[PDB]
Order: structure tokens, then sequence, then C-alpha cells
RNA sequence: CCCCACUAUGCUUAGCCCUAAACCUCAACAGUUAAAUCAACAAAACUGCUCGCCAGAACACUACGAGCCACAGCUUAAAACUCAAAGGACCUGGCGGUGCUUCAUCCCUCUAGAGGAGCCUGUUCUGUAAUCGAUAAACCCCGAUCAACCUCACCACCUCUUGCUCAGCCUAUAUACCGCCAUCUUCAGCAAACCCUGAUGAAGGCUACAAAGUAAGCGCAAGUACCCACGUAAAGACGUUAGGUCAAGGUGUAGCCCAUGAGGUGGCAAGAAAUGGGCUACAUUUUCUACCCCAGAAAACUACGAUAGCCCUUAUGAAACUUAAGGGUCGAAGGUGGAUUUAGC
């Protein structure tokens, strides 16, 4: 039986989001890839560092905000720009948020060299597609 | 129903006749 | 297969094409009419409607090609219609008039009548009919069996096949032999056929 | 399944009487066919064969089997088509022995597979040089403890 | 509910004015479709599934048809066969049945019944195999009968179109010819046939016989002007890419025939097309499968 | 099935619904499950035919003595009787019988409730002078 | 058990014996069909009255006593020791050398293979100082989309001890797990939430001219990818095999810490074999050359047939008899291969 990324039905009472209900074979089918970035181009290059990024940045990212993020991140590239773009719950107060914010978008401009923006959008509690 | 008891019943018959005939 | 099950098998035959519409039946034309919204097969690459088209000798074509060689297996059975029909040419020639009458010299008419002789009445154990498909494919995988051969050494298929023909269209060669052998088991084993 | 076998029962009693009567057929009723089954899916009729008699009996069954079903729709009004079976034994013996007539001849230990064991053996040689189980019912539940502490 | 479903239908009202202000259009005359081509603008999205893509659409068709509660304040339902469960199918099979009675009290070809799916849809309720089949056999009894014009149309809400499937050029010398094109596996052919002519084929600017050795491909080419029996009496010129012998003789032979359907009569283009001279081969090679030898052929189960 | 058409006709006219299909299991005890809990069970339930096809009662009798929902009823010399809250003795297969009662069923409901909206319309234009 | 012959015996007469699944397994008589009809099944449920009988199973159609025309007999009929059950009816499952019906690639039919030969590779065994894991289908060109050193986790020898790491361990446990999958699955069902039936017992819940099942969820389906609507992919729930992986990584528990950690040099890797898969063949539908299908030669001891061996170059590399390519040399086994077996629409 298929594993991979999958959410077993359990007692048809766990809730998921969108990107969590779907399959993998439902990329480019269903829902969208969670990182935008012309390394897996043809005759493009660098994929193997954008990659290292990605992977550093979600892992950054998850720890920086304990609790508060409440779905992937979506991380676009455009020139040397990097938008994290992010879904956070309605959980701290907006100043810890705001030093949250400042705190990374200039350590990872400090980090990769490159403008970091993130852009945050709050939801009062995780979106749920369905109960699984 | 099953014939347990008869089959008890002819077993117990079965030995006495031969412990008969034996003596 | 990419045919949906809604896609019929062609007809390639002009003559049903150009039969008058007079003496078509009402359920022909039927049939006509159906077939005007039915959608229909490509045709495939090995029949045509050409006047010289044998379904039979495309069969054997079919069934001596080894490995999808069409052409080797086309080039061996018109090489061996060529060989019947010089050796027949031969005959005629070296024959005196009266016997002229007798001797055959189509190679497509000498190919069929070689083939409906090798073809087995009675099949296999126990005894049973055997249907008209069933009778044919025998006598054609019979016939290649043979030609194909270890027994025949450095004499090309041609020649081999021609020679077998030739012994069947006079109810002689192994592959009649092959038919009786069949036959006289199949009436050896006849006392089983209750089973 | 049973109103099935006894429909089949019926069919076979109302085609028994039809072949008995002379009603029915003057050239039936002289045949005397008599028949070994009778079994509804269209419905199979299977008679008792005694070869120019048998041919004659089945061309005249083949005949009148539209005017048996007419008259078996007077009575069960919905009766399926009426199949006839010659039974010659086995029919397939009888087709094999006319086309055999017809057809042309031409001109006139153990239980041990003991060489497996004693390669394994030769192979061998050349290398070389209960519990108790607690019932279902007796298992303890640790549920209502629980429920009690808390 | 209905006041989420007024909420949802004001709410779409004013989308639609700020789209047609952002495409800068007049947003009387913005049209459903406008709307659809500037949301795909604005939200490009690749996915393949086109229920998954951004839409803005009316509550109307975003919203199911279910609608809300089938009742009032009050709770009195509104259909007075709300009780059956199927009210949508159940009233149906009700005013089909007064049109059959109707009829008794008075006394195919591109079309298609729609599958159960499409019925459902149409009904907004869910319903049996038995159901639909029920329901198909009483629409084909109404058809059979002699249904009226109000039949007719009523039987048309249920028919589908059934999916069944030439020009005539001048060179600048005045030869009329037509052009077609073909596919044949990976081959890809285009022809010209002329509308007189003395049997000259020229494939890839070089003579069939010489561009062609092999007579099946030859045979091929011989079998559309020999079934309308016109050969000899056309001039062919076509050109061929890609693909084997085999390939590219059956790619022209089905541009070949289509070019020619444009000079017979439209009994010998049915001919034609009944002979499988017309219809595209759709046979083409199947893919090899990871872990098999071959498109369909497995590995060797190993000995046991 | 001989008067269904009628049945569902005298209904749909006279503003009262009708059930002359196969009755699913629980169209009344499972009817919050059904329908949505907020669904509103039938008042009062009348049967023109207190037998199925396999001529056992029908099982909405039972049903709505297990809602407490009131039936009148047709019932005939071989029905059952006993949980029909209000039986009325009678040709249930006459098609003049069926069409009787039909008639009396819809004129009484007709009667009943335009007597309703004139007695509301009067006690509405009283109570406001 | 079958066949044949034949006796007691079945028959008659006169006595005796007094048994049975002697069973409608329903005591006789009278009454009732109203209540609750009623544990279940059998055979609708009871009432009045009387006689007979029973009081856990087994010991026990027994022992003893008594009676009898009975003498290996029948009737009546215990107790001791022992057990916590014995038993009646039914339900579900398993099973039936179980009935019937209908199926599939189960068999035959078709094509090409495997099973014979050489070689490649994998496993197993032996050997060695010298990994591990997979290992019936569901291991066996498997982890590897890849080992001369490295890789490497193996071995021998040598070296280091806060070490690349706020250490480390490819040390034990896949029978603690996550993660990723195999298998049925070339499936269509599954699990909740209700509803109903059986007197509210275990349990059961289907009829389409429908008779208690069902609104949702998961899967099939649908949709989508590829070239269509077909096909192939993909998908394929729950569950089965404590299936595989602690050696992808992570991790529970347990263990090692001057060593089960870390580093360096050097090394295996052979065949007496068995077996799995693959390649090349045994040729004439072939071989060589031209050509890419209208040719010429070859065609059995100078044929077909090695991607093998031997030798010499070359490519890569620091390192090549190791790997690969090429040339030379050799022309071997083999002559279409048994049961059996694989694959295909
Ligand atoms: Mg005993
Ligand atoms: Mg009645
Ligand atoms: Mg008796
Ligand atoms: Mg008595």
């Amino acid at each position: 039986k298929n594993r991979a990324a999958r959410v077993r039905v359990s007692k048809g009472d766990k809730p998921v989001t969108y990107e969590e209900a779907h399959a993998p074979h439902y990329i480019a089918h269903r829902k969208g890839w969670l990182s935008l970035h012309t390394g897996n181009l043809d005759g493009e290059d660098h994929a193997a560092e954008r990659t290292v990024e990605d992977v550093f940045l979600r892992k950054f990212m998850w720890g920086t905000f304990p609790g508060c993020l409440a779905d992937q991140l979506v991380l676009k590239r455009r020139g040397n720009q990097l938008e994290i773009c992010a879904v956070v719950l309605r959980q701290l107060s907006p100043h810890k948020y705001y030093f949250l914010v400042g705190y990374s978008e200039t350590l990872l401009s400090y980090f990769y060299k490159c403008p970091v923006r993130l852009h945050l959008q709050t939801v009062p509690s995780k979106v749920v597609y369905k109960y699984l | 129903k099953n014939v347990l008891k008869i089959r008890r019943r002819k077993m117990n018959h079965h030995k006495y006749r031969k412990l008969v005939k034996k003596t | 297969s990419r045919y949906s099950p809604e896609f019929k098998d062609p007809l390639i035959d002009k003559e049903y094409y150009r039969k008058p519409v007079e003496e078509l039946t009402e359920e022909e034309k039927y049939v006509r009419e159906l077939k005007k919204t039915q959608l229909i097969k490509a045709a495939p690459a090995g029949k045509t409607s050409s006047v010289f088209e044998d379904p039979v000798i495309s069969k054997f074509t079919n069934m001596m090609m080894i490995g999808g060689n069409k052409v080797l297996a086309r080039s061996l059975m018109i090489q061996t219609l060529e060989a019947v029909k010089r050796k027949q040419f031969e005959k005629y020639h070296a024959a005196s008039a009266e016997e002229q009458a007798t001797i055959e010299r189509n190679p497509y008419t000498i190919f069929h009548q070689a083939l409906k002789n090798c073809e087995p009445m009675i099949g296999l154990q126990v005894p049973v009919p055997l249907p008209d498909r069933r009778r044919r494919f025998l006598a054609m995988k019979w016939m290649i069996t043979e030609c194909r051969d270890k027994k025949h050494q450095r004499t090309l298929m041609p020649e081999k096949l021609s020679h077998k023909l030739l012994e069947a269209f006079h109810n002689q060669g192994p592959v009649i032999k092959r038919k009786h052998d069949l036959h006289k088991m199949a009436e050896a084993n006849r006392a089983l056929a209750h089973y | 399944h049973a109103r099935l076998r006894a429909l089949n029962g019926l069919l076979y009693k109302a085609l028994t009487d039809l072949l008995c009567t002379p009603e029915v057929s003057q050239e039936l009723y002289d045949l005397n066919v008599e028949l070994s089954k009778v079994s509804l899916t269209a419905c199979r009729a299977y008679w008792k064969t005694t070869a120019e008699q048998n041919a004659h009996m089945e061309a005249v069954l083949q005949r009148s089997a539209a005017h048996m079903r007419h008259l078996l729709m007077s009575q069960l009004r919905n009766v399926p088509p009426i199949v006839f079976v010659q039974d010659k034994g086995n029919a397939a013996l009888a087709e094999l022995d006319q086309l055999l007539a017809v057809a042309d001849f031409g001109p006139r230990l153990c239980g041990i597979d003991h060489e497996a064991l004693n390669k394994q053996i030769m192979e061998y040689k050349r290398r070389k040089d209960g519990r108790k189980r607690a019932k279902p019912r007796l298992e303890q539940d640790s549920s209502l403890k629980s429920y009690l502490s808390g | 509910t209905e006041d989420f479903i007024k909420k949802q239908i004001e709410e779409f009202n004013i989308g639609k004015r700020h789209l047609a202000n952002m495409m800068g259009e007049d947003p009387e005359t913005f049209t459903q479709e406008d709307i659809d081509r500037a949301i795909a603008y604005l939200f490009p999205s690749g996915l393949f599934e086109k229920r998954a893509r951004p839409v803005m659409k009316h509550p109307e068709q975003i919203f199911p048809r279910q609608r809300a509660i089938q009742w009032g304040e009050d709770g009195r339902p509104f259909h007075y066969l709300f009780y059956t469960g199927k009210q949508s199918y159940y009233s149906l099979m009700h005013d089909v049945y007064g049109m059959l009675l109707n009829l008794e009290k008075h006394q195919v070809i591109g079309s298609r019944w729609l599958i159960k799916e499409e019925l459902e849809e149409m009904l907004v309720e869910k319903l049996s195999d038995l159901d639909y089949m029920q329901f198909i056999r009483l629409l084909e009894k109404l058809l059979t009968s002699q249904c009226g014009a109000a039949e007719e149309e009523f039987v048309q809400r249920f028919r589908r179109s059934v999916t069944l499937e030439e020009p005539v050029q001048y060179d600048e010398q005045g030869m009329a010819f037509s052009k077609s094109e073909g596919k044949r596996k990976t081959a890809k052919a285009e022809a010209i046939v002329y509308k007189h002519g003395s049997g000259r084929i020229k494939v890839n600017g070089i003579d069939y016989q010489l561009y062609f050795p092999i007579t099946q491909d030859r045979e091929q080419l011989m079998f559309p002007f020999h079934f309308v029996d016109r050969l000899g009496k056309h001039d062919v010129t076509c050109t061929v890419s890609g693909g084997g012998r085999s390939a590219q003789a059956g790619a022209i032979r089905l541009a070949m025939a289509k070019a020619l359907c444009s000079f017979v009569t439209e009994d010998e283009v049915e001919w034609m097309r009944q002979a499988g001279l017309l219809t595209t081969d759709p046979r083409v090679r199947e893919r090899k499968k990871p872990g098999q030898e071959g498109a369909r052929r497995k590995f060797t189960w190993k000995k046991r | 099935r001989q008067f269904s058409y009628l049945i569902e006709n005298m209904a749909r006219d006279c503003g009262e619904y009708a059930h002359t299909r196969y009755f699913r299991g629980g169209m009344l005890t499972n009817a919050r499950l059904l329908f949505g809990p907020t669904v509103r069970l039938p008042d009062l339930i009348i049967f023109l035919h207190t037998l199925n096809n396999i001529f056992e009662p029908h099982v909405a009798v039972r049903d709505a003595a297990k809602m407490n929902i009131p039936t009148v009823g047709i019932v005939d010399t071989n029905c059952n009787p006993c949980l029909i809250t209000y039986p009325v003795p009678g040709n249930d297969d006459s098609p003049l019988a069926v069409h009787l009662y039909c008639r009396l069923f819809q004129t009484a409901i007709t009667r009943a409730k335009e007597k309703r909206q004139q007695v509301e319309a009067l006690y509405r234009l009283q109570g406001q002078k």
C-alpha cells in the first residue's frame, strides 16, 4: 500500500488542510508546488542549492514561529528576491509577530545574501478542507 | 439430537457382555 | 485495444458497395443505414482491395513470418509461387498434348488445392471433430513445420515449400502422411469417444 | 430453485401429453417420441434416440416445434421457445463415427525422487569431505478500574 | 442557507463590478466569459483539473443546486413529493406518466441518452442504477409511442448529441486540386491530389516505385484509388516525414484518401469511410512500464 | 400502483403531500438523519391502502405508530386495523371507491384550509377594531 | 464388503422367553381459543382432575437382595471412590472423501521462450584473516540508478582519546516504531453514525411491477496525465502475512565510552560445484560485403558458433594481468534441448 505523503483515514474526525488531504499523485493536478523557482527548468542550474535553501528555510521558519504556522510555506523566487508567504494562526500578540518578521527577514537576508521578504496571512484557526 | 448418551449406554453394555463372556 | 468497442471492422469489397440498391433486401438496406452511422476501424496495412489479394496466402505469409519480418516472408511466398509456376510450366512443356490438359499451371489453385488436401477432417485423448478454422490452421501449420524441418539441408525455403505443395497437390508427401496418421489415431481411439 | 424444478416438471408433463395425444399432429402421434428430459433456463428438450428414422424424427420435431409452442401457449401460456436436443447417447461418438466413415485414411515406481535425494546426500558428503492458553472469557479488563479511579 | 446565498449573490455582484474595473471594461456588459478570462489571466494555474483552477462564477453555479432546507419557517416542505426523499426524480416520473396518459387520451441518429451522472446533476439528487434504468425505459416507451412536439422537446432535455466524426483549390496555373493531411504512428504526410491526371505519384519529389521498394507500400498507395476505380486518373504530390516505411505508407494512404474525397461522389465518400480508408489509425506504440520487459511482457517469474 | 398517479395528483392539488413509491426504510423513524434534524414530520398520515404489494401491512403504519403520528386509514376485509388510529372500513380496490375516498379527503382538506383562511382574516379584521 | 453351496432360523403344532428408537420420543379423562401466544426447537397455547415418574454427572439397562419355566437371561435397583460440571435447544465460524449452479486463464487451443551448450550476473556451498540485509508466491542484474583505492559498514597490523559535533556506535531489538513499500489488489468493499426486526437472546436487516434499511466519510467509480470518449499509466480503502527495512534517515528500550568510538596502510573477491535470471548461439527466413530490401559470394572440418581464453595496444585513473574499448590469436562446447515451466490478447 502506498504511504507517501498520504493521510490515512482513521475515524472520520481528524481535520486536514487542502494540501494534507491531497496525495502526491495530485501534484500539478489539484495542488501546486509549495516552492517556485527556475532551478528545475530545462537547462537551468543550481537546483541543489535552491533545494537546500528551501529545506533550511522551511525548518527555520517552523522553528522560529512555534505553533504559529497554520500551513506550509510558499517560497517564491523572483530574480534574487525571496518571498516567504506563510499562513499563521492568530495566537501571539502582533508585537511578537512583527518582531519575528523583522528578525527572520534580516537574519535570512544576511544568511543567504538576498533580499528576503516575509508575507504573513493570519487565520483564526487552521483551515479544515475535510475530516479524516 | 446427538446420541452420546446412547453411545455411552451401548459401550457400557458391550463391556458388560464381554465381562460376562470372560467369566 | 485503442479502438473503442463502438468501432466496427472495415469491409473491403468493391462488389459490396457497387451492388445496386434494388437488389438489396430490406434487412440489407437497414444494415447499410446502420453502417452509415457506425465508426469503422482503419483498414489494416495487410489487406487491400486488389483483385490479386488472397486472404489464404496472406494468412500463410503471416504464419511464415518470423520476428515481424513481413518483407522476407512475403519474398519467400512469392518465390514459392514462382517456383511452383516454373516447375508446372516445365512439366507442361515436357508433356504430350493429352497430358497438357491435365497439368495445372495456376500457382494459386495449386496452393489452395494442396492446403485443402492437407486439411484434417478429424482431430484429438478423445477424437473430436474439428471446425473449419482449426482445419485450415492445422493444414498451414503442418505445411510450414514440415518445410522448416532440418531433414532438408541447404535447400532454401522456396524450393522446399514448392516441392511440398506439389506433393500435396498430388495427395502425397509427408504432410498428407501426417494427416493420415492423425486420422488413423482418431480411428484407433474412437473407442474412447464416449468420454 | 424448487419452483423452477416444479416448472421443469410441469413443462415435461405438458410436452409428454402433447406428444401422446393424436389431436396435436398425426405425424407426431405416429412418431411416438419419448422425452428423456425437459429443462427451462428458453427450454431445452431431450428425447431418446433410436439413423434414418432418427433423422426423420428430428426433422418432424423441428417442423412441428412452432405448432407445439402455439399449443402450449393455449395452456403456462408464457412458454419460452422449446429446443429439441437429440440424445444419441454421447452425440460426440455418433458425429465422430459419421465423420470417420466420411473421412479418408489414404493407402493402408518407488514413489520418491530417489535420484534427487541421492544427489543431495552426495552433496552433503562432498561438503563434509505445549504451553498454557488462557481462556478468552477469563481475561481481565481494567477499564472499569480506570473509570472508577477517575 | 437562503440568506447565505443572497449574501453570496451580492458579493458576486460587487466582485463582478470590481473585476470589470480592474480589467478596464464596462461593468454593465461584463459577461461570464469575460469574468472567466479575467480570472484566468489574473490567477494563472497550470493545474490539469479544470475544477481545481480559480473560479469566481455566480453563486447559482458555485453552490450546489441542492439548495437550503426544502421547507419554510413553518417547516412545511415546498414540494408535495418531498417525503419520497427523491422529489425531483419522482416528480419527473409523475410528469412523464401524465404525458403518457395524455398520449393515450389523444390516440436515434444524432443523440444518445444522458448517463446516470448527468441525470443526477440535472436533478441534484442521488439515484440508483435501477432507478435510472426505469426512467430510461419510461422515456424510451414515450419515444416509441406517437410522441408529439412537446414530448419530443421533453425527450430532447435528455438527448445528448452523439460524437460522430472538403475544400477544393486552384494552383497558379488553374489546375483544380485538393490538399489534405494524415498521420500514422509517428509518420505525418501531406498529400495533393489534382482533379485531372494520368496516375503519377511523387513522394518527397521522388517517384513512389523508387521511394517505396516494398510491394506492400505500393499496394497501400494503390488501395484508395483502386477502391474508387480511379487508378491512373489522378496526379498526386505528397510529402511524408517520420516513422518507418510502413508508417509513411499508411500516412500517405490516409492523406491521399482524404484528399481524393474532395472529387469522388458523396456515396463514394461514404463507401471509402466504410472501407476504413478515412479513419485515422489510433494504434500507436505503447510505453514500456517499469518493472516489465516491455509494454505488456512481464519479467520472467523466477523458478520456484 | 393503479392509483399512484391519481393519489399524487390529488395530494398536490389539495396542497398536501403524497408518498406512493417504495417506502424506504426509516423514512419516519430515521427522518432526522435522512432529512436533517430540522425536518418536520407529518402531523397526520392517510392510508388509502394499508397493505403493501406482498399483502403485508404497510411498514408506514408501524412507523407512524412509533412516531406517534395519527393514521387515518381505509381498511379492507383483509387489512389489519389494530394500529390505525382512525380506521375506515371500505373497499380499497374498486376504482370508484378509491376515487370517492380521494374526493372526500380532498374536499375536507380544501374546506378546512378555506375555513382557516376565512377565520384568520375575520379575527385579524375584528382585532384591529 | 462380493460370488456360490448350505445350517440354525423365518413357517405349522404345543409350550417357554417377556425385550425394542415397543416412538405420535405427545400419560388418561374433561374443557377453552380469551388473555401473556410463547425460553428455544419439535407438534399452537393452556386450564381442571387423576395415576405413574424424576431431584447434578458418571459409577449403573451395574453390584447385592428378591422374583421369574428365564441359568452368558429379564424385572426392580443401589453405594463407595471421583468431577464442577454433565446436559437440552439455538446462533456464528471453521470444516464436509458436502449437493447444485455459474465462472477464471484452472485445462486444451496460439506465439516466443526457459529446462541441453558457452558466457554475463545473482544466490548457495566450500575456502579465506575477511561484511550486512533480502531469501515460498511477495529472495535470487535484490538494497546497488552499480565495489580496483575511495565506496566500506569486513579483516590483519598500527595509531588517537573531550575526539567534525554541548561527542560518538553500520552495537542488540523491524517481535517497540516513524518513514517507504511488498502481498491479496488482474479486489469493492470497509469503518463510523443512526434506524428497524427477532417478545429488546446470541444475532439479523434482500426482492426494482421492490417487502427496512440509510443521510454522510474512505475506496472503486468519476475526474486527470499520455494521442480520443478507447487503451496504458496513475490510483487502489479497510484488512491479511508480528511481510521487508534499527545498514536511507529519525527514534523507544538495552548495551559500548583507553572502544562495540575515531584514523592510517595493506588485503579478500578462488571454484571441486549446485541453482536463478540474462546475453549469444546451434544457421539456409542463415553467414559475409554492398545496400538499407530487384546484388554477388559463403554454405560442415578452412561452415555456422565466444561479449570465453591468451597476447598486445588504447580510454579513465595517482594506481588497470584487475574495469572498459579495440586489434591479434585461438574456432571451443554446441547441432533446437525431458518431465516441467515463463510471458502474451
Ligand atoms: Mg463405561
Ligand atoms: Mg383490498
Ligand atoms: Mg412400532
Ligand atoms: Mg394411565
